């Protein structure tokens, strides 16, 4: 359900 | 005042700037709806959340799947890759290419790691708070940012909880998204042994002129009381009564857990009963709400604040 804000951006569902 | 630089970290309005007992000093949108969330700049040493009428402790994952909310905790649910809880070494490895993050101290790093998880997969400034546990060196992102829901009306299917210092919490640290990277320099941590907070007047450190005396068996109990009385961003006890009678309890639970902003009047901005002079001989926690501006040498005293660890002295 979450997306990282710092690069590299990543889906963490 | 020769004390100005030394005492700056005790100007909790300035250095922390939000509630301590309940920190909900900002609002942020998630999918276009505003929610309250923590914003204090200092770490809160020894704070946790007690879940009433439940055996579950608050660092358990929030209830998901078929679990009721009242039976879970506050923390992030397990993810793949697993990002909460995460050890300090795990966080340093995760951010090893980012020189702006990888060497932060444990508390700031945990705050920044929690603030990395955007709940708006499509856009957002909403940043979860976190708890760093010094015992096992683990950062727990808190999915639930609420800190108290314990009024007489429903507190049941109700999820009832309150913030506290507690022996069980002494290694926990409650961290908003705004914890500053130099909190070691600008925020309280240690209690000051053989020292009493005072007010500097005309070249002398005078006693706080009005204090509120609460008995306390030891320093921990005094720190716990100061924390209970400290700056807080929601009321301890929430015709308006008639209209409250039409509300549904389960809907209310959800509001109390996720905090849709749909109330700046409640924000303390750090004002409150944040300090206490503990007299260990008379077992008095002398609690006050104005910032101290000097110290008095007095072997009967330990100076504590709501942010300070409940045990450590220097
Ligand atoms: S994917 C479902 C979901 C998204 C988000 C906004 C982060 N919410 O918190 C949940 C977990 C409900």
């Amino acid at each position: 359900c979450w997306t990282t804000r710092m690069s590299p951006p990543m889906q963490i569902p | 005042n020769p004390w100005t630089e030394y005492m700056a970290k005790y100007d909790i309005e300035e250095v922390h700037g939000s509630g301590i007992r309940v920190d909900l000093g900002e609002d942020a949108e998630v999918a276009g709806t505003q929610y309250r969330l923590p914003s204090g700049k200092c770490p809160v040493f020894g704070k946790g959340i007690i879940i009433e009428n439940s055996n579950t402790t608050f660092l358990k994952p929030v209830a998901t799947g078929n679990q009721d909310l009242k039976d879970g905790g506050f923390a992030f649910p397990p993810t793949n890759p697993l990002i909460s809880p995460m050890t300090l070494n795990g966080m340093r490895d995760f951010y090893k290419n980012n020189e702006y993050v990888k060497n932060l101290d444990e508390l700031t790093l945990c705050s920044r790691h929690a603030g990395n998880m955007n709940p708006d997969n499509d856009k957002s400034n909403y940043k979860y708070p976190a708890v760093y546990d010094y015992n096992d060196k683990k950062c727990h992102i808190l999915y639930i940012a609420a800190q108290e829901n314990n009024g007489p009306r429903y507190c049941n299917s109700m999820f009832c909880f309150r913030p506290a210092k507690d022996k069980l919490f002494e290694n926990y640290t409650y961290l908003s998204k705004n914890v500053v990277d130099n909190w070691e320099e600008v925020c309280p941590r240690k209690n000051l042994e053989n020292a009493k907070f005072g007010l500097w007047v005309d070249g002398n450190c005078e006693d706080i002129p009005h204090v509120n005396e609460f008995s306390a068996n030891d320093l921990f109990e005094c720190n716990k009381l100061v924390f209970e009385l400290s700056a807080s961003d929601q009321p301890k006890q929430y015709y308006e009564k008639i209209k409250e009678g039409f509300k549904n309890k389960n809907a209310s639970m959800i509001k109390s857990a996720f905090l849709p902003t749909g109330a700046d009047r409640y924000k303390s901005h750090g004002k409150g009963y944040n300090w206490g002079n503990y007299n260990r001989e008379t077992q008095k926690c002398e609690i006050f709400n104005v910032k101290p501006t000097c110290l008095i040498n007095n072997s009967s005293y330990i100076a504590t604040t709501a942010l300070s660890h409940p045990i450590e002295v220097e």
